């Protein structure tokens, strides 16, 4: 849809959900860690997200009231992902999303921390980043060795960690 | 003796043939006035190829839940 125009007062609703709709926890994670975790979530919640959008399509207008179960399963899959991250790969996740916040959420400025995060989650949770729709020929941009576009300032903590990890062989 | 007119019978047959053809034109005229102002098909009226009238809209933010029947 469109945005508000010419005037608009926010207004909430202090009511509760109907008793026939059970209760579900919320993701509660903000823009940056969520954007970091997007790929790991999509690698794990693919069938659930697809089933959600399919039941929205089949309903043909009543999607807001017929797809609640599917959206609930999606939310739970997401929470399991982020809980696995915070339990296991916390500091690397923090490096990534803070490196992002000190940019415009351009992923190009955070490749080192992204590398450490992909490595750790692939070794522990067995979840890898993948950009689909590409041919075997095209080289995905997060694995290019010497990209054209580089950040204005490589983050400090990320750089120290990347160097120490090459020295330790973890990468 | 010089009076050599066409017979009554041939005259009547010729006039009958004329009236028959005129009635044929009458029926053709009515049948065409009816064939026109009869509802046609969408393909004959708008688009032979894309005969599906149903409008598919944009694609840049296609929202699942926007199709309907």
């Amino acid at each position: 849809p469109r945005e508000a125009a010419a005037h608009w007062v926010p207004f909430e609703d202090k009511a509760n959900m109907p008793d026939n709709v059970p209760d579900v926890v919320e993701v509660g994670a903000t823009s940056a860690p969520l954007l970091s975790a997007s790929y790991f979530i999509g690698a794990k919640c693919k069938p659930y997200n697809d089933d959600f959008m399919l039941c929205r399509e089949e309903s043909q207008g009543s999607g807001a009231i017929d797809c609640l179960k599917e959206g609930r399963r999606v939310t739970r899959c997401a929470v399991s992902v982020i809980e696995d991250i915070n339990k296991s790969c916390l500091d690397e996740f923090r490096l990534h999303w803070q490196c992002l916040e000190q940019n415009n959420h351009q992923l190009s400025g955070c490749r080192k921390a992204e590398a450490l995060l992909n490595k750790c989650v692939f070794t522990k949770l067995n979840l890898e980043k993948k950009i689909p729709g590409l041919r075997p020929d095209e080289e995905p941009v997060f694995l290019k060795k010497d990209p054209w576009i580089k950040p204005a300032v490589d983050d400090f903590k990320s750089v120290r960690a990347y160097a120490e990890a090459k020295k330790n062989g973890t990468l | 003796t010089f009076f050599h007119p066409k017979s009554r019978e041939d005259i009547l047959n010729e006039e009958a043939k004329i009236v028959q053809a005129l009635n044929n034109q009458r029926e053709l005229t009515i049948k065409m006035h009816e064939l026109k102002r009869e509802e046609k098909d969408y393909a004959h009226s708008y688009s032979p190829l894309f005969s599906d009238p149903v409008p598919q809209g944009g694609s840049i933010g296609k929202a699942p839940g926007s199709s309907r029947e």
